[PDB]
């Protein structure tokens, strides 16, 4: 499903 | 009016301060963008945005390292959403995907 | 139980095919305000015993019934008379506000 990530 | 929206997908933008903060929210049932109050947003969704995180779909994990803190394991993840890989904590990455990394050995 | 835990499957038989008045609560475990009015409904079920039926629907286990009535916010209270919606309430409220709303709708029929 969905993974989280820093605001890039 | 005390309630929480049940169809909040993700928080796009923030334009408030303190307890009187407002979020730009995309819905899970209509896909429209409008401003709302942070009080009516679930704490889990709101927590992730304030932590500087965002939701995305991951292609695969290509790299693995020990974090700069020297305590936490980090993985390099390829994203469907964009062309560049990033380093994310082990908890932040899909559990089934990291198992795909073991086959690479 | 003096309250009813509804399912997407049983919602047709338990609510639509029932007689009298039925109060339905749309809630979730992660929902703050939903648990805020949770103890009130327990007291209500005792006081309005025999004159009303209190029921709940967990939208996580049952995400089918909720969008049927256009519920975008929780908690939401639906009052059913025979098979149809009479009046609805959106948001948390005090026990006094709930009784005023409740006594008003069952009076006029
Ligand atoms: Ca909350």
């Amino acid at each position: 499903k969905r993974s989280k990530r820093k605001r890039t | 009016q005390v309630f929480e929206y049940a169809e909040v997908d993700e928080i796009v933008e923030k334009r408030g301060k303190g307890k009187d903060v407002e979020y730009l929210v995309r819905w899970k049932d209509g896909g429209d963008c409008e401003w709302v109050k942070g009080v009516h947003v679930a704490e889990d969704v709101a927590k992730d945005y304030e932590d500087g995180l965002e939701y995305a779909v991951a292609e695969s994990v290509i790299g693995k390292r020990v974090g700069d803190d020297g305590k936490t394991i980090e993985y390099l993840v390829k994203w469907t959403d964009m062309s560049d890989a990033t380093w994310e904590p082990q908890d932040n990455v899909d559990s089934t995907l990291v198992l795909l990394y073991q086959q690479q050995q | 139980d003096k309250i009813i835990h509804l399912t997407d499957d049983s919602f047709d038989t338990d609510v639509l095919k029932a007689d009298g008045a039925i109060l339905v609560d749309f809630w979730a475990e992660w929902c703050g305000p939903c648990k805020m009015i949770a103890p009130i409904l327990d007291e209500i079920a005792d006081e309005y015993q025999g004159k009303l039926t209190v029921a709940k629907l967990n939208i996580d286990q049952n995400p089918g019934t909720a969008p049927k009535y256009g519920i975008r916010g929780i908690p939401t209270l639906l009052l059913f008379k025979n098979g149809e919606v009479a009046a609805t309430k959106v948001g948390a409220l005090s026990k006094g506000q709930l009784k005023e709303f409740l006594d008003a709708n069952l009076a006029g029929s």
